[PDB]
Order: C-alpha cells, then sequence, then structure tokens
C-alpha cells in the first residue's frame, strides 16, 4: 500500500468580504458573553 | 400476447385512485384526475418563472400527454384525438383527429417545437405541423415511445417480430437527419408482483421513462432499472449504449447493504453526471399525486461486485482500487460524451471547458491510484500501461514520483521514456 | 413448424378449383390448371400482340412462375427445376435442376432481363442469369419472395428467429448491393383471426398479395392490409421510408359509397405511375377466377382520411379541404418521387418533365385552397405557414390575392416578405 | 432460451469426467472432471510452443478462450476468469466480474491486443492482457465472442433482438463496427447426441472463428462453414456458405451419407479448413482426439441428387468447373480483401491469386467449351466476358472453332481488341 496520497495530493496543490461577516459574528459572539 | 397501449414518458397508472400522471418530466408533470365522467387535467410547470401552471377539464379523456417548453400534446388513443396547447397561449389550442383505423390506436405522441409526431399501434408515423398541418403519414415498426428533446426525436419501434428496435433522429426546421433507423435497442424487457404486472398493463413494454439528456443524448430507463446512454449517438459508426446507472446496485449501497424492495427510482430526466429521479418508497412503483421532492444520485459505472462489498462489511466499504476504477470509468466516458457534445454543438454554458478539464484531470489521477496499486503488486509491465493511457505530462511527473516511492527502478525508466515521448 | 410455401408475385391458391394463377405480372398472367398428373399451364398475356398466350403442358406442376417480357420462370421447388421460358423462341427454355439439401425448399423466384434469382427456404440465397449460367450463390435470411427489376432486386426474408425483414438490392457492377438488408419491413402480417383466405394463407402464409415494383423500379408491396407501400427515397436507405400511397379497403368502401361490400376484392397487378395496376376481384376467393377479369387502375390515395366523418358528411362525399389536404400530401410524395426518379434513376419516359410540374401546379393549387380555408379560419401562422409551403412564386401571389380579399394585411406583409426572400434569392 | 456458456470450439462432457474446453489451431484445452477441482490438460497441436501443462482448476470455468498467447478460462456462474498466458514471462492474472442476478458468461474473446468477456444479460464486458478495464457496454444477450487481432466478433441472439452478430476491429481512437448486432444468417438447429451437443451448444453453431487470413468464419449446426465475404466491405458483406460438411462428407463417402462421421473446425487454413473430423456418435470430438483433417474448401454448388444419380462420388466435368469457378472466385476476392486490407500477411497470397485468375480462367474455358457444345452463342459469349487474361480470349476462340461456331469466334475476338487495346 504505497502512500501515494501525498504525491496526489501535491499533483492536486497544482480578504473575502464572506469571511469578513464570519470574523464580524464571531467578534459580536465573543463580546457578547466576554466580560 | 403482447398488447399495444398508449405510453408517455414516466407515466403513471390510476391504479386503485382516480387520479394519475398523465407524463413527468425536467419541465413538469401532467396529472388528471377522474370527475364525474369529465376529467380534469391540470399541467404543472417546475420552473415557475418560465411558465404558468394551468389547468383543464378534459372531456376526451386524453390519456396521451407530451411535454415540452413551447407546449403539450394531449391525444385520445381510442378516439384519435389529438389536441395541442400552446403553452405561451399566443396561439390557440389547435386540435385534430387522426384517421384510426380498426385496431389502430395512438401509441404515443411526440411533441417538435416545429413539428408534430404522433405514433399507432399499426406503426402509422403521422406528422402535422405546429399548427397541425399535416406533413406525411408512414408505416414503421410499431413504436411505443416517442421522446423528442429539442429538434431531437427519439423513437422506440418494437414488434412482435421485427423486436426491439429504435430510431435516432433530429428533424430540426430543416436538413431532418435520421442518425439510426430501427436498429436494435440493447434493453432487458420484465420478466413475467400484482403492481409490477398492472405498470406492465399501463406499460407493457416496462420502460420506467424515456428521454434526452441534459445535454442532448438519448436515455433510456427499462424495466432492469438500469439508465443506459447512446455513447457517440452523434456518430453511428461508434454509437454505443452504455449502462451509467444500475439503480439495483446503488440502492442496495446507499441503503448499507440492505436489500430494499419499496424503494423504486422514477426516471424523471438526466442532468449531466446526476439523474432527476423520484424514489417511491411503496408498493406501487410509480409516485402519487402529492409529487414529492424529486432526487438527485451521481451516475455510477457498474463495476461493483456485490460480494466484494458483502465480504467488506460482513456505510459499505469499497476497495480503493475498485473505486478508483469505477471513478476511471465514469470521468472516461463522461469526458467522452463532453467533448463530443462540445465539438459538436457548442455549449449553453461556458462551464462545460473547465468541467471536462477537471475530469480529465479526475481520469490521470485515477490512472495515477491505479498506477500505485499496480506498483504495490510489482506490475511494473500494468502500472507502465496505466501510465501509457495518462493524458497529463505533469500527471505523469507525479506517476514517475509514485515509481520512485514504490521502488521501481525499472518503471521509473520506463515512465522517463514516457516523458521524452509524449515531449517528443 | 411454419411452412415455407412457395410463392410468385400476385400468383394464387390452387382451392378446390384445379385451375389457379401462378402469377399476375402486368404483362401477362400465369394460370395453371392440375389435369390428371400433370398441370395445363396457360401462359396467358394481357399484351398478346408483343407475346401471343402460348400454351404448354407441364408435367413437372412448376409451382413458382415469374413472368416477364424477355420470358417466364416456370420451376418447381420441391424438385429444384427452374424452367425459364423466353417469349422469344430465339432463347429456348433453359432449365436447371439447383441443389436441394434435406427439406429445401424454392421460396420464389425472380426474373430479369440482367440475370434470374432463386430463394431457397433454407436462406441459401441462389440466382442465375439468363440462358441458364450460373451468376452467385450464397446464405442470407430464409427468401420469402423475390421482386426484381432489370438490375434492382429486392428480396424479402423472414425466420422464426429473425423476424420480418427484406434484403433490397441492386447489382452493382462490382458486386450486389444491397440498398437494404435485411431490414424490418414495416408491411403488415396477415392475422388467423375467411375460409378462402385461410386457403390463400395455406397457400402465401405471409398474407402478401404481390410483390411488384413500380413502373419506376420503386419497391412495392400489396398484402392483408389491402394497402400499397412504396419504399419512398430507396435509392438514399438513409432517408428511404415506406408510404402507404393506397389503401385498397379504404378505396373500395369509398367506392362503394359507404356501402361496405365484403364480396370485393383486390389483386395486385402493378403500379402504373400513380394508378396501381389490380385485379378488383368480386367473389369469395379473394383472388382471381380462371375467367380473369379485366385489371382495376386506382390513382393512390394518401389514407389521411376518417371514414366517420366522410359517412357523417355524406362515391364517398368528402370535405373539400380535407380532400384538398389529400391532393395536397400526395401531390408532395409523387412530385418527391417523381424527382428522384429523374435525377437519383434518371428520366426514362420522358413525359416525368410534365408529371412534375403538373405535380408542383397540384401542390400548389391545393396549398391555396388550404390557405384560404386558414383565412376563413383567421389562423395568421397557419396562413403564413402554408403560403411558406409553396414552391412557386405564382402561388404565393394568388395567396397574396387571398389574403387580401380575406383582409390580412399583417399576412399579406408576410408574404410579399416572403416573396422578396425568394426572387431575390 | 438456454443461453450456456460455449468456448470457441470447445465439447461437453457428455456424462463423463472428461471434455474439452476448446479447441483451436494453437491447442485443445482438454479438461479432467477432476473431483470437485479440474485438471484442465491444456492441449497444444504444437507443443512446442508452449508446455501442455495440465493445471488443476478448482472454479471448473466452463468458458475458456485460447489465444497463443494465452489460454484464458472463465466461469459464467461465478464469474471469475482466470487468464492464463501461454507465456511464464507472463503470469496468470486473474479477475472477478460484478455478475447481476441470473447475468451469466456466455463466452469470452481474449486477445493479445485486449481482453473481451460477454455474458448472458448481453453487458459487454472488457479488459487488457494483464486484465486491467477497457470499457463496459450493454448490448444484446452474448452467444459467441471471437476476436484475433483485436478483431472483436461476435454473435447475439434474443427472445426479441434474435440471432444478430456484432462484428468489429478495435480501432486505435475506438472499436469501428463492421456489423452492428447485424443478422446473423446462421440456421439455426430444430440424435441422442445431437441432443447432448445442443444441451451444452443450444446455439447450434459448433465453432465461432475468423478465416487465416482474419475473415469471420462459423460452423453452424446446419453442419456448413459460413465465411462473411467482403466483410471489410459492410454493404458488399456476405455470408458465404464455403462449406457443407455434409455434402463433403457424403462425396467421400461414396454417396453415402454416414452420421458417425462428425467435422471439429478449429479454424480456415485459406482454401482448406483446418478440422477434426471424430467418427462417433457425440459429435463432439472425444477424448482421443481425433488428428486435424484438414478439408479443403469446396463450394456446395453440386446437387445432392444430381451427384448420385452420376453414380467418392463421381462429378459432372461441368458442375466440378463451376464449383471450381465458385470457389476461385470466393477465394480470389476474399484474397484480394485481405491484401488490400492485411496485405500479403504470408508473402504468397499474390501467387495464390495469381495461380486463383489461372484456374478460375481455366474453369471458365471449360465451361466455355461445355457451352460451346450446347451450342449456345450468348452462353459461352458470356463465360468469354468472364474471362480476365488474354490467354484465356485465345483459348476461348480456339474452342469456338473446335465447336465451329464462328459467330462466337468472331465475339470473342472483339471482346480480346477491346481488352488488349484497352
Amino acid at each position: 500500500d504505497i502512500n501515494i496520497d501525498d504525491i496526489l495530493a501535491e499533483l492536486d496543490k497544482e480578504v473575502s468580504p464572506q469571511q469578513d461577516f464570519s470574523d464580524l459574528m464571531k467578534s459580536w459572539k465573543n463580546e457578547r458573553c466576554s466580560p | 400476447k403482447f398488447r399495444y397501449m398508449p405510453f408517455s414518458p414516466a407515466g403513471t397508472p390510476f391504479g386503485f385512485t382516480d387520479r394519475r400522471y398523465l407524463t413527468m418530466n425536467e419541465v413538469g408533470y401532467v396529472s388528471t384526475v377522474k370527475n364525474s365522467e369529465q376529467y380534469s387535467i391540470t399541467v404543472s410547470f417546475f420552473d415557475v418563472g418560465r411558465f404558468r401552471e394551468y389547468h383543464f377539464e378534459d372531456l376526451f379523456g386524453y390519456d396521451l400527454c407530451f411535454l415540452n417548453e413551447k407546449g403539450t400534446l394531449f391525444g385520445q388513443s381510442k378516439t384519435g384525438q389529438i389536441q395541442y396547447r400552446p403553452h405561451d397561449s399566443i396561439h390557440s389550442n389547435w386540435t385534430k383527429i387522426i384517421p384510426l383505423q380498426a385496431g389502430e390506436r395512438i401509441t404515443s405522441v411526440a411533441a417538435t417545437p416545429v413539428r408534430v409526431i404522433v405514433g399507432t399501434s399499426l406503426g402509422y408515423f403521422r406528422s402535422f405541423n405546429q399548427f397541425g398541418v399535416p406533413f406525411a403519414v408512414e408505416k414503421t415498426s410499431p413504436i411505443v415511445a416517442l421522446t423528442a428533446q429539442n429538434y431531437r426525436v427519439f423513437s422506440v419501434h418494437y414488434s412482435q417480430f421485427h423486436g426491439l428496435s429504435y430510431s435516432l433522429s433530429e428533424l430540426g426546421t430543416s436538413s431532418k437527419r435520421y442518425y439510426k433507423r430501427e436498429c436494435p435497442l440493447p434493453m432487458s424487457l420484465p420478466n413475467i408482483k400484482d403492481a409490477n404486472l398492472d405498470y406492465y398493463n399501463f406499460n407493457p413494454m416496462g420502460i420506467k421513462s424515456l428521454f434526452f439528456s441534459s445535454y442532448g443524448d438519448p436515455c433510456i430507463f427499462g424495466s432492469d432499472n438500469t439508465l443506459l446512454l447512446l455513447s457517440k449517438w452523434r456518430s453511428p459508426e461508434e454509437s454505443k449504449w452504455l449502462p451509467i446507472l444500475d439503480s439495483n446496485m446503488e440502492i442496495w449501497k446507499m441503503s448499507g447493504g440492505k436489500e430494499t424492495t419499496d424503494i423504486h427510482v422514477w426516471p424523471l430526466a438526466l442532468a449531466y453526471d446526476t439523474l432527476n429521479c423520484i424514489l417511491v418508497k411503496g408498493k406501487h412503483i410509480w409516485p402519487e399525486f402529492p409529487l414529492p421532492l424529486p432526487s438527485e444520485m451521481e451516475i455510477r459505472m457498474p463495476v461493483f461486485v456485490k460480494s466484494k462489498l458483502l465480504e467488506e462489511n460482513k456505510e459499505i466499504q469499497i476497495p480503493v482500487s475498485m473505486a478508483a476504477e469505477e471513478e476511471y470509468l465514469r470521468s472516461k466516458v463522461l469526458s467522452e460524451l463532453l467533448t463530443d457534445t462540445l465539438e459538436n454543438d457548442g455549449e449553453m454554458y461556458g462551464n462545460e471547458n473547465e468541467v471536462l478539464a477537471a475530469l480529465n484531470g479526475a481520469y490521470d489521477k485515477a490512472l495515477l491510484r491505479l498506477f500505485a496499486s499496480a506498483c504495490s503488486d510489482q506490475n511494473v509491465e500494468k502500472a507502465l500501461s496505466l501510465a501509457h493511457e495518462l493524458k497529463q505530462d505533469r500527471a505523469l511527473t507525479a506517476a514517475v514520483k509514485i515509481s520512485e516511492r514504490a521502488e521501481l527502478p525499472s518503471l521509473v525508466k520506463k515512465i522517463n521514456n514516457i516523458r521524452e515521448a509524449r515531449y517528443e
């Protein structure tokens, strides 16, 4: 079972506003619960 | 003996109920209901934006219905009455009755955006125009089903003597071309439960449904419950039906290896790489008036040995090798058809080029899994053959790296020669 | 179990009558009667002049006879004998004993000026040229019937395992090309569910009344359905298709004026351009009797009519628009076949040019009548289509007149655009 | 339909523990029912090429394709398929196909280039020479699978489609179908040994096999050798009953049909069928395999009744001339087809064609003398037309003089003029 999974991986290795919204929502939760 | 009965794609019988789906397809589904003699026909469209639902009562009791974006083709076999109803409503529902000799019963009706087609038990193919002006009448082997997608019309010519046959043709506005004519259709008829027979009474041929593919490749689903696609249909020389799904095996798979029965894939239409169909988990293989949400299943090359899976299980586990082979074959056939359509009919969506590129990538990487499998077996010759089929030279770098990690210096040398040859 | 009873085009059974008819080619009818242990063969001719009706007493009982201008092909299936008899005394009545394996029965024998064909029940196709010289032998599907004209060879084949089929072929100089090879014929098959009709089935189990090529050689066959099927565009198999050009059943029911007459029957002889040469038998025996009647020659009619509405409107009375539809479709198919012959087969009679011109005129006049009907219906779209199908600009201006008197100025503009595109092209 | 598995030219056990899986020019796979196990004796008519090893088969592979590079062994029920290359360097790789309920491998065509597997359901399947899948598709129920040089030729019968055949060859891009599921004209079968072989081979095809050049050939229950002449030209493709083993055995038997004699065609050596004559109740060869009795090709033009009336059977000179005419015609055609496509694979085919022209024209001149004896001007004239070379025209005019028929003399002279002038 030659583990080519690394080989297939590397062969596959060849500021999102959505992300910003997610960060905001996490931050807002933390603010709400944070003392 | 066999009985010739009216048929519509994916139709359903009344059964014990007074309402049945005259037919269903991607565009929509039309279901009728008995109502104090007069029948109530309801025309439902899947895409609400494209069209608007409308229901009318049918005194003629039309049993044959064809649905296409342009309109509907309602007809009654025993009477010969055929009524077309343009969906746009800009044009009146032109209607006429065809000449039905003694015993001549309409087998099915095909609608073309420009022409109209009617099939009879006697095989009296009849052609009318969008406004009902007749075109010509032809005798052919009796047609049981009359799928028609865009200008591509696919017919199933069956006879007690001529046997199972099919004719593929794209009439089009002009340059009518007959891709195939009554060639033998490689499908398996049902074996001769009460609901099964009743459907066979409602569908003697046992055709679960008939339709073209999303891109427009003919698709068939017989009583065997296997979805067969005519690979290379555009080219009769290499035209060949490929089983892209064996619903029974897939159901037994998703069931956790359980031999379920009530499940019944009701073929609705084949999306690219995925089949839109309703899983009727009831005694009646056909669905009920409260039509459920259509289900989507990806196509699967039937290369799974049920015994292998059972031995693995004793959630079904598939060997990475047999899986990889299945994905190899599926990607290969999908890429074949995709390239054929792209070069022959362009693309209705630009994404198809990238889809084909990614599919070629997956094809090469499946060759790479199987290459590693062969290398583990020390079958450097088989692995060399695998790398030979490899489409991408970068994937070939991956393959030579695998051979190095597999400790096959002879293999590595072979793949190096392959690098040079491809560079040549 | 099926019996490969020998049959010849338009041949009739014995019945209780010793007299019968081996074949009824338009050239002549081969009436044969079993006398004592031999058969008195009357080789009659519908044209006695060029071919006098010579009689010869045959002690071999040749069952399969194929008449033609060059001669007649008298052979006995059981003996494998084929005593072809040229009508010209220049060529003797050459005979041959074909190799017949155990149970081999000659199903049919075709006779052509180019060569002579002989089909066997075993499927071992055989064929020899004139004056009895071998031409070629091969294995194919069990030969059912054999109709051939000149190089053209239309062969029908059926097996209990292959099904109804026909291997249409012609003698390509290099080899006998098959336009259609065992193509599934769409012809109707006889249904057991009539004593004379069954006897004919005992004589012709396929219920095939006859196989006769058209005046242009086009494959034409006539059978139990009482309809004539023509393989239009046969020279182009890809686009070829059979057409029920005529239906003797409804045609007779029409000439009876709605008075269904069981006794009347039709016996195919040939197809004179558009009129089907065929005896209108008028006896229990669907086949002609020794006093052979005169040939009944009726024009083809598109089976686009419904008996019910015709009877309600009413030798039948037909709606003018409905008759116009039938005339239009028949004109279309006719002119199509005419151009097919004139170009692929080549003009032969010479008058075919005028025939095609008249067919174009009839096509256009029927289109104009249906267009006037549509304008009366105010279906501007249907009428516009009808105008589009016009194949000449004279009919286009006539349709302009019809629309103007029909007060369809928009449709008149559309016709104007149609002519713009047409004559500007 | 029974749809029993069949291998190229195989035999049943016939209520015995010994039989042959397949017979071929490469060899014959004699197998012994070694209890539950199976001592499959892979016999080779040339064991020098490959050693006859009696490997024991635990799976009792019913199917077995035998190609010189490898002897396949398929099992319809279990679905396992053992491919044992005849080359020790190549190991005996095995595979198990996914078989649906009722799916059973009916036949298999293992070529050195590619491997093909067919089943009862008609689900065509293929792999590489080592067992890597090539392609899979659904077709008519498979009944015969013969392939050499990746020339996949197959037969398919069905209760609905009926008897059919898919002639094909694997083009590099893909496999071009010469005759896709076209209707096979083979005469299906309707004593005890016949019933046994119909239980084993109800299809009635004693063996499906290509010709020496590689043309499709087959031996049906009719006991006649059929060859798809002009197969490379689908429009001109035609099945030719090149042999009627009934007729041949009858002729050598002195006008006496002898049931005990039975022929077994392994292949066709061009103009002499490679076949084993087994004299016994069982039509199939028994364990003491008879020597391959290569039968010369004989067009079944002879009239059985006329042949026996003439009377090893005495044959009329004219009838034998006609048989030579037809045999050389069909042969020459096949040789030309193979030469314009396959070429001089033997290096003798051009000389064989020259000899065939000579003998074909000799038969033409003999029938020409017969026609002149008939004093039929048009008969001998047509025979003169059939002549290819100029010496044939000289012989024809000389014979016409021999039969004092100056009209012919003139006609042959005119044809000769038109020929050598242009």
